[PDB]
């Protein structure tokens, strides 16, 4: 038979958190 | 195997056309009447007939599932040949 | 893709994020438009035995 | 034969229900011809009122009347808040409508219809 | 009956069952059949006059915990003479079940309004009047919520017809939409689908 | 003649500002709204062909009727209609606009919005694809295009 | 007195008494979409029936199909495939991210966010994209059947997939930095529409209408269907009820809808998309044009339908608006008797009067959009 | 198996409470979503140019309908009446006889386009493969009544779009 | 009488009324109503329309579906004539203007057309065919409106010698040029004496024209109820509309008095009531604000 | 109390929104169907 | 082609100036394609027609038609049935 499958070790990871990454100075730098 | 009326009016496979009388006509004025000029009854009238070596034949169509559901169709009439239900394509037993 | 790498640095940049190594626009990696054909598996009733409808 | 009331208990409470709606929508028909600014008079409106009241004058059950009272305030309450536009108001006046054939010989000339 | 059989949930039966009996034994002034389907759905069958004791049982009793109306639903059977077939489907998020409770009226006898027990049910019932016609006694402010303004008649009844009594179209002699009795290009095709053959002989009716 | 010749390209020149600065105001009625949000996406981007996204009503020059046309609301339509100045077109996108559709036996549903307003470009489909849709908006520039005001004011 | 402004005619009409910048009264006059979905459901068959689902939340077709769906096969008593379930909740979940998409960006975009809004239909366009492949049809698929699906996936729809749901997550991303920490994007959400869980209760409220109250209920955790026990996600939990926790709640269900898609393509079974009764599911063509069973069975549902048996469901769903659910009531026959379809944004937006006392007439365009309402469910 | 959006209590010392009095007086998350904004400003954008560019279509599509034929000429359609029964809009209207040669045939078999939903029941229930959705989308009219078509046109439309058609067909009939 | 032409149905939008209508000049203030009048009924309605299509769009929701034709046509083309009028059972004419062009005078509007339409019609074997005239027309009056109205009046009905000509006297409605130009010239009074006609009743008249045979052959007068003197009446507009483009033609033709004719039928002879003015002029005259009536005689 | 005493005939005709004359020049016809004798079902 | 394009954009048709005797420099239309090319061009396949060709029908279109809206040559609806109910023609002898 041949259907519609994942790979034979299934896939990859998938990122589903949140990415904020936390760019910029400080607060004590930036005055 | 298109043809004409008296009016002018192409006449459909089915064999409808108006009549000369008949207010409808002013609907094509200006415009045109849709006919299929590719008759089924004609085009099928041009396929030969099946001659096959058996008593009983099969037909689906062509295409196997993508014909039509596959019917059995007797040929013991050596009088008139053996025509598919479905696509009209006719058979005869060759003995 | 055919962002040049001033461009692709200035927009990382800006994003804050790595965004070439997920694109947004589709390229050659999506599956193809013209397939094998299938085969597709039969159920568990296409059985020439112990199948009355019954049960 | 022993049924649960709406409002009226009897025929004069819901003749009085009746009335009082009446009295509303007689207050309200200037109103509406004004602020719809609609084609009508004060008075074809009222007389529109009084034949809506007249329609159902065969009625002897409180519970049917009660509810045609219900119904009367929730169409004036449509009228009076500006929820109705000028088309519904107007749909009391079938004035797009040809008059249909009233007597035997225009119904037989026109169709089927008996 | 593996495969395609949907599989029976006997626990959750037995837990409804136990707990229409419960309902049946602590209302039985107004609780009148108790029923609980083969795919273990519950319906207390009451009268109408204890809507508003059954349902505030139900949401406030510390073993039921109905908290949230999902909805509230009227059903036309013409063969009836209380033809309305008013159905509450409550939630029990305590207890992480759903209760049915019906009840029945005619055109003429008001249901008790159940917006004092749940704030959901104001445009329900609401609904309900604008559909089938069943008027809520008590209800803060109850008037049709889908129809058009002016429309005639109660649209779910079943002796209304599908398309209605009047239709709209611009006229531009009077500058307005304007309503008049329906006429179709196309009359919408009834057929007649149903097989003179039995389908079910488990829900056979004994015959006369 | 001359004037014929002056006339021809005037109409020219206004049908080309106005085929290509359509502003639409679409009627979100139902699902067919979510797919001309697709043809305001950055996929099809009504937006460089100059129909702006989202004109008001006061200032478009297309209504496209984008979903099921009941009877409640068929007098605000035909309200927003009238107010619309000249010259204003209607594209009836989808087929409970086309001609009531799916809801087409209701009791509640206008069989097409052409009872209610003049319908210059039917789009077919339940939905039409965002494309078809675009296909449409394009056809009525096509129609925009061949249109002689100027050419029949001088003939009359 | 005070100010009494008609908001004329999705499409709403709103009758608003105010006092000045304040709002008293808030009374929503619908039904500018009512199209008596279910009175026609009646004189049709169920497979007939079905396409009238995919109409209701048009943002939301295949979760609207699964609900329509699972109300028949309870009523049948059978069940689909495995194969089937899992197909359902991978097209559920990518429905619900279409759903999330138009709530979320469409909600921004009527407070003033216009960006969003294109730069995530782009994401949905691809979605659509999925359900053209799967079905025929970019929206109304009527893919998700009585049954199972109608038709197996094609070979490399899940690659496509796994494409797409390596890539949404920085899509969300950036939706989340263009809004979330904003100051103007709090301003307009955060002490808007606070509704405390005793009154979601109370007004009918589902979904994360009642999740952004704190109320810990996901009908795919506590009431689970098709395949939901075996895929593992988290229910995100407001903290103060009001527009901004349930943003951030429907930004982290496609957050938690991407983390069941990849289980879904990871765990995707072989076998069979419909039910193998053939009294209830269409044989295949090729069996249809071989066997006089299945040519019989063919011709009989598709003109005739299934008869359903006697009864009366009311089967819901955790569709992305919230708890859909019908109630469903058979008289033996292959047709409805009754289809009443309960819609999460008909009792929302009943509760909007609450939701918008105390505010001004900008925060009733927020509530609007924090309760995500769709009128073709509220009207029917 | 449930998280809680936004229960984070800010930190009190004075970095913290330094870094949110310079986030609200320098404005740095209005300037993060600027650099968004920006960010998208040098990406390629995703306009493809219709029409003379096309949005990509799966040979399952549902577009027009067409009326088929056998592979001699002959029709599909054997009058068997079972898309008008599953019809959903009931846009399909069919009548019947036998024609000049005992086949059975319609004399009429219309499909209002703008009753039609576009599910494509039709092409499903029917057993022959002679009522198809085809491909085509891009067919707006200009009139309502040109979107009522009858026979002629369908098998017009059938006529025109056969190659097309009869290769979405080889593309998914082992999928039907 | 044809199978596809006898009538069916209760009247209404998607009824057959069995009449198949020719309208020239439907594009117009009277073509307006009486296509929408013919439309309700469910007849089919043939449109030939010299100007934009644009401008012919409010023409198309007035019918059901494929029973309005629209067709191009020329004045001085009597085979696009033919083309509009061959399946047709009635010609309604409908062509005019107020002032002449410079491609078509009062003579070719009035003479020319309605001449040429009325012998097409004849043997093209249409059975009715109604012009419409004015009731001041004459072959001395002042005016070359009237005079050359006068003339076409008297070739339609020697070349179509069954022809219903109508007479209306001034026809007032939303969008005439009657109450409107007086509402907008803000052109004296004098002892011009006026009874004018609402533009329903003309609609109305005009089909029970075309379902009464014994209407063949006839001049029918339509004029309104009341008559008033020409100062009263523009005071009278002046006072509804809550005030304090012309030609020399018009001119005379607003200080001509509307004659009477008693020997011809009018609106009550088909079964028509007419409407007087001040249940009508409010509904005129209230697009004009930013009353006791007038006097008759 | 709290009940009623209507003695009068049930009749809704002016609450079901019918229009007159599919009122009072209708036949309603209340039958069993005949069997279709195509079948023996 | 262009396959370094995205997806989208990696497939176009430059449509000619002049089909079916109509100007189309510059009123393109997206139904000009033939519908052999229009599997192609909407990504409906990999293959364009120059590699593998449709099947060969005598009953398939040689010429292709684009949308005939708003022309001469557009459909007109129109029953395809023949009459139902024959009338009783009268006879022309007298009756005397
Ligand atoms: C700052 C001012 C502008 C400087 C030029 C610029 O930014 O060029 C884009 C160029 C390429 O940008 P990219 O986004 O990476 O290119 C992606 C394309 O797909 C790669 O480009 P491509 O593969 O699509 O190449 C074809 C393209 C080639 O593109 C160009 O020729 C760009 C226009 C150059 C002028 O040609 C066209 O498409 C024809 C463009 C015709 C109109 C140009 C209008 C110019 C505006 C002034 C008038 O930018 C740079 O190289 C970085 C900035 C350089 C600044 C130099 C100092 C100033
Ligand atoms: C600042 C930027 C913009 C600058 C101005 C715009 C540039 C072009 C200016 C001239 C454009 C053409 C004339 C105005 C548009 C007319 C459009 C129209 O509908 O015309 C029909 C109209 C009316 O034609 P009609 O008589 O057929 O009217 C049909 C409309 N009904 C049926 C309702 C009565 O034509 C005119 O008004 C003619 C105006 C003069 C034509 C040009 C003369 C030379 C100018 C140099
Ligand atoms: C030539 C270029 C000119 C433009 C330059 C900037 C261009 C880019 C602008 C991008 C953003 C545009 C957004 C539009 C909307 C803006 C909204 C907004 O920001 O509202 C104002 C916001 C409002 O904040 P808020 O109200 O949202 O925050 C809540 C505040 N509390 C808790 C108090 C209620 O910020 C301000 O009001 C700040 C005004 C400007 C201050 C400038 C810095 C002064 C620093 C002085 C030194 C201090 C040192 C420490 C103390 C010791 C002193 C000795
Ligand atoms: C006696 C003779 C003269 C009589 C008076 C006329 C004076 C000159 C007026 C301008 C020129 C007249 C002709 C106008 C264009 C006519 C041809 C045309 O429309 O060509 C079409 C072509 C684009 O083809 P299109 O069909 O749009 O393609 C579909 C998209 N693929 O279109 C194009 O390629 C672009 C067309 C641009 C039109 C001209 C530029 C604008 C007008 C400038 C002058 C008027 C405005 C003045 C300033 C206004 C305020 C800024
Ligand atoms: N007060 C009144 O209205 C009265 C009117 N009448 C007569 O009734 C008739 C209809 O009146 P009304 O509707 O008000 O007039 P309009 O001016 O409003 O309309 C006249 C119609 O004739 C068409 N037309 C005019 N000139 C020509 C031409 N040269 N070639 C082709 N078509 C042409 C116009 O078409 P287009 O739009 O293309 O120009 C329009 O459709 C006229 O004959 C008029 O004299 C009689 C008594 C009173
Ligand atoms: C502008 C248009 C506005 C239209 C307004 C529509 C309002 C319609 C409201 C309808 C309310 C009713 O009809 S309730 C009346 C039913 N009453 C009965 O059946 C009892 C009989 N009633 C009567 O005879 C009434 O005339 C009286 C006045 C109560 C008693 O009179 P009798 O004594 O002599
Ligand atoms: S034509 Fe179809 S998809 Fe479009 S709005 Fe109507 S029901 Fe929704
Ligand atoms: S696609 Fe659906 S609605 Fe359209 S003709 Fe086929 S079955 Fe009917
Ligand atoms: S289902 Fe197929 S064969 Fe049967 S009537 Fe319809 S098109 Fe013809
Ligand atoms: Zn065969």
């Amino acid at each position: 038979v041949k259907q519609d499958m994942p790979p034979v070790g299934g896939y990859g990871p998938i990122d589903y958190k949140r990415n904020l990454p936390r760019r910029g100075l400080s607060g004590y730098s930036m005055f | 195997g298109v043809r004409t009326s008296p009016t002018g009016e192409k006449v459909t496979h089915t064999g409808q056309v108006y009549d000369d009388e008949d207010y409808r006509r002013v609907r094509f004025v200006g415009r045109q009447k849709e006919v299929n000029e590719n008759f089924a009854i004609d085009l099928i009238a041009e396929q030969p007939v099946s001659q096959v070596g058996s008593r009983v034949i099969s037909c689906d169509g062509g295409g196997g599932a993508l014909g039509h559901p596959r019917v059995y169709i007797n040929l013991d009439k050596e009088t008139k040949t053996g025509t598919c239900g479905y696509c009209g394509l006719q058979f005869r037993q060759q003995h | 893709a055919s962002a040049t790498r001033l461009i692709q640095g200035l927009r990382n940049w800006a994003s804050g994020r790595d965004l070439q190594a997920k694109l947004q626009l589709r390229y050659q990696e999506i599956s193809k438009r013209t397939q094998p054909p299938p085969k597709l598996p039969v159920g568990p009733s296409h059985r020439l035995s112990n199948n009355y409808y019954c049960a | 034969t022993s049924v649960k009331p709406i409002f009226s208990r009897d025929m004069n409470e819901a003749k009085r229900r009746v009335r009082e709606l009446y009295r509303a929508w007689y207050r309200e028909v200037p109103n509406t011809v004004h602020l719809f600014q609609l084609d009508i008079s004060v008075k074809q409106g009222r007389d529109k009122v009084r034949e809506m009241f007249k329609k159902n004058a065969h009625v002897t059950d409180p519970r049917v009347v009660d509810l045609l009272v219900i119904k009367g305030k929730m169409e004036l309450e449509e009228t009076i808040n500006v929820w109705k536009q000028r088309t519904h108001v107007m749909r009391f006046f079938h004035e797009t409508e040809a008059p249909r054939p009233k007597d035997f010989l225009s119904k037989f000339y026109v169709g089927h219809d008996p | 009956t593996r495969p395609t059989v949907r599989p029976r949930n006997d626990v959750a039966h037995k837990q409804l069952s136990a707990f229409g009996e419960y309902v049946a034994e602590i209302l039985p002034k107004y609780v009148q059949q108790v029923q609980v389907s083969c795919f273990s759905e519950l319906e207390i069958c009451i009268h109408p006059d204890g809507v508003i004791p059954v349902l505030t049982f139900l949401r406030d009793h510390s073993n039921a915990q109905f908290k949230s109306l999902a909805d509230l639903t009227a059903v036309d059977i013409p063969t009836r003479q209380n033809r309305f077939e008013i159905v509450y489907n409550l939630l029990s998020l305590r207890f992480n079940s759903r209760i049915r409770v019906k009840t029945y009226t005619d055109e003429l006898t008001p249901v008790e309004s159940s917006v004092s027990v749940y704030k959901a049910a104001n445009w329900y019932e609401r609904e309900i009047w604008d559909m089938f016609g069943v008027f809520f006694a008590n209800h803060p402010d109850l008037r049709r919520i889908l129809t058009d303004y002016g429309f005639e008649g109660h649209p779910f009844r079943k002796d209304f017809p599908l398309s209605g009594y009047v239709e709209l179209r611009y006229d531009d002699e009077v500058k307005r939409v304007v309503a008049e009795p329906v006429e179709l290009a196309q009359e919408f095709r009834k057929f007649d689908l149903n097989s003179p053959w039995e389908a079910f002989p488990a829900y056979r009716q004994p015959p006369e | 003649s001359r004037g014929e010749y002056v006339v021809a390209k005037l109409d020219d020149l206004i049908n080309w500002a106005r085929r290509s600065s359509l502003w639409p105001m679409t009627f979100g009625l139902a699902c067919c709204a979510v797919e001309m949000m697709h043809m305001a996406a950055p996929r099809y981007d009504m937006d460089r062909f100059g129909v702006v996204f989202r004109a008001s009503p006061r200032q478009s020059d297309v209504m496209i009727v984008a979903g099921t046309l009941t009877n409640k609301m068929a007098p605000a339509l035909r309200k927003v209609y009238d107010q619309m100045p000249e010259p204003r077109y209607v594209v009836s996108m989808g087929s409970c606009a086309n001609g009531g559709g799916y809801y087409h036996y209701s009791y509640s549903v206008v069989r097409g919005c052409d009872r209610i307003v003049p319908v210059d470009i039917y789009v077919p489909g339940c939905p039409p694809t965002a494309e078809a849709l675009l296909y449409g908006i394009l056809q009525l520039q096509k129609k925009i295009k061949r249109e002689k005001r100027l050419r029949i004011w001088y003939r009359r | 007195s005070n100010l009494t402004l008609n908001f004329g005619p999705g499409v709403l009409r709103l009758v608003m008494e105010l006092s000045g910048e304040m709002v008293r009264k808030c009374d929503p006059h619908i039904g500018l979409l009512h199209r008596g979905t279910e009175k026609l459901i009646e004189y049709k068959t169920y497979l007939q029936a079905l396409p009238y689902f995919d109409r209701l939340d048009y943002v939301s077709m295949m979760c609207n199909e699964q609900a329509y769906s699972l109300a028949v096969e309870k009523l049948l008593n059978i069940q689909p495939p495995p194969r089937a379930q899992w197909i359902r909740v991978l097209f559920g979940e990518i429905t619900r991210l279409l759903n999330h998409i138009m709530a979320v960006t469409t909600h921004a975009l009527d407070i003033g966010a216009m960006t969003p809004f294109f730069w995530m239909f782009e994401e949905r366009e691809k979605m659509f994209e999925f359900y053209e492949r799967v079905s025929g049809a970019r929206m109304h698929a009527a893919y998700v059947r009585p049954g199972g699906v109608h038709q197996d996936l094609p070979l490399g729809l899940m690659d496509d997939i796994y494409e797409f749901s390596k890539n949404f997550s920085l899509r969300i991303d950036e939706l989340e930095e263009m809004l979330t920490n904003n100051r103007i994007w709090r301003n307009r959400t955060v002490d808007i529409g606070v509704v405390t869980a005793e009154d979601a209760l109370n007004y009918g409220f589902s979904g994360v209408m009642l999740r952004g109250s704190g109320i810990q209920w996901d009908l795919r955790k506590t009431q689970p269907y098709d395949v939901y026990d075996q895929v593992e996600f988290d229910v995100p939990i407001g903290s103060r009820g009001d527009c901004y926790d349930r943003y951030l709640c429907r930004v982290e269900e496609m957050r938690q809808s991407i983390r069941i898609i990849s289980q879904c393509l990871n765990k995707m079974p072989p076998g069979e998309i419909k039910v193998d009764d053939a009294k209830v599911s269409p044989p295949k063509r090729a069996e249809m044009k071989t066997s006089m069973e299945s040519l019989i069975h063919h011709f009989k549902l598709y003109t005739e339908g299934y008869q359903v048996p006697p009864g009366a469901t009311y089967t819901a769903i955790e569709a992305p608006k919230g708890e859909f659910g019908v109630y469903l009531v058979s008289d033996g026959s292959s047709r409805p008797y009754r289809c009443k379809i309960k819609a999460p944004g008909f009792a929302h937006l009943a509760g909007l009067d609450k939701m918008s006392k105390g505010h001004m007439l900008a925060d009733v365009v927020a509530i609007i959009g924090t309760q995500d309402i769709v009128f073709g469910e509220v009207d029917r | 198996t449930y998280k809680y959006v936004n229960l984070r209590e800010p930190s009190m010392d004075m970095k913290s409470v330094t870094d949110r009095a310079a986030q609200t007086l320098l404005w740095t998350e209005l300037i993060r979503g600027l650099g968004m904004t920006l960010s998208y400003l040098f990406r390629e954008p995703a306009t493809i140019n219709y029409p003379f560019e096309k949005g990509p279509l799966s040979p399952r599509f549902r577009g027009e309908h067409a009326l088929r034929r056998y592979p001699s000429g002959e029709e599909r359609c054997i009058a068997c009446k079972l898309c008008e029964a599953v019809c959903p809009a009931q846009a399909i209207t069919i009548e019947a006889e036998p024609r000049a040669d005992g086949s059975r045939r319609t004399t009429r078999y219309d499909i209002d386009m703008t009753k039609c939903i576009y599910c494509g029941f039709c092409q499903e229930a029917c057993p022959v493969d002679a009522i198809v959705e085809g491909p085509n989308f891009e067919f707006s009219t200009e009139t309502h009544e040109e979107l009522l078509y009858n026979k002629e046109k369908l098998l017009n439309n059938g006529d025109k779009w056969e190659a097309e058609i009869a290769a979405n067909i080889q593309a998914d009939y082992l999928y039907r | 009488l044809h199978h596809a032409v006898i009538p069916h149905g209760k009247g209404g939008r998607s009824s057959v009324s069995g009449i198949v209508a020719t309208v020239f000049g439907a594009t117009g203030f009277l073509g307006r109503y009486l296509v929408n009048h013919l439309g309700r009924m469910g007849s089919q309605v043939i449109v030939p329309y010299r100007c934009e299509p644009y401008d012919t769009m409010h023409l198309r929701p007035m019918g059901d579906l494929g029973q309005i034709i629209f067709m191009d046509w020329n004045g001085r083309d009597k085979d696009s004539i033919r083309r509009a009028v061959e399946h047709s059972n009635v010609v309604i004419n409908l062509v005019g203007r107020e002032w002449e062009t410079k491609n078509f005078d009062f003579e070719d509007v009035f003479v020319k057309i309605p001449q040429a339409i009325a012998q097409v019609s004849k043997e093209a074997g249409v059975e009715k065919f109604i012009h419409i005239s004015h009731l001041n027309a004459d072959i001395k009056s002042s005016s070359k409106y009237l005079r050359n109205k006068a003339v076409g009046e008297k070739e339609v009905r020697e070349t179509f010698p069954e022809a219903t000509i109508i007479k209306p006297a001034d026809i007032f409605g939303r969008e005439d040029r009657f109450l409107n130009y007086f509402a907008n010239i803000r052109s004296l009074g004098k002892k011009t004496v006026k009874q004018p006609v609402y533009i329903v009743d003309v609609t109305k008249g005009i089909i029970n024209a075309i379902k009464d045979p014994d209407a063949r052959g006839k001049t029918f007068a339509f004029v309104g109820p009341n008559r008033y003197l020409l100062f009263d009446l523009v005071q009278y507009v002046f006072a509804v509309a809550h005030r304090p483009w012309t030609t020399r033609d018009k001119v005379e033709r607003i200080h001509t008095t509307d004659r009477t004719l008693p020997h011809l039928p009018g609106l009550e002879d088909l079964g028509v009531q007419a409407t007087p003015l001040e249940l009508k002029a409010i509904e005129v005259l209230r697009r004009h604000r930013t009353v006791q009536p007038a006097k008759t005689v | 109390t709290q009940l009623i005493t209507v003695d009068e005939k049930l009749d809704i005709t002016t609450l079901t929104g019918v229009p007159e004359e599919h009122i009072k020049t209708r036949k309603a016809r209340i039958f069993v169907p005949a069997r279709n004798n195509m079948q023996s079902g | 082609e262009d396959n370094k394009q995205f997806f989208g954009r990696h497939r176009w048709v430059i449509y000619t100036t002049e089909m079916n005797g109509k100007n189309t420099f510059w009123d393109v239309d997206g139904s000009m394609v033939p519908p052999e090319w229009h599997r192609w061009l909407h990504c409906m396949t990999d293959d364009p027609p120059t590699v593998k060709p449709p099947t060969a029908r005598k009953f398939i279109w040689t010429n292709h038609k684009f949308n005939l809206s708003g022309t001469p040559q557009q459909y007109v609806p129109y029953s395809t049935t023949r009459k139902k109910i024959q009338e009783w023609v009268p006879p022309s002898t007298p009756y005397k």
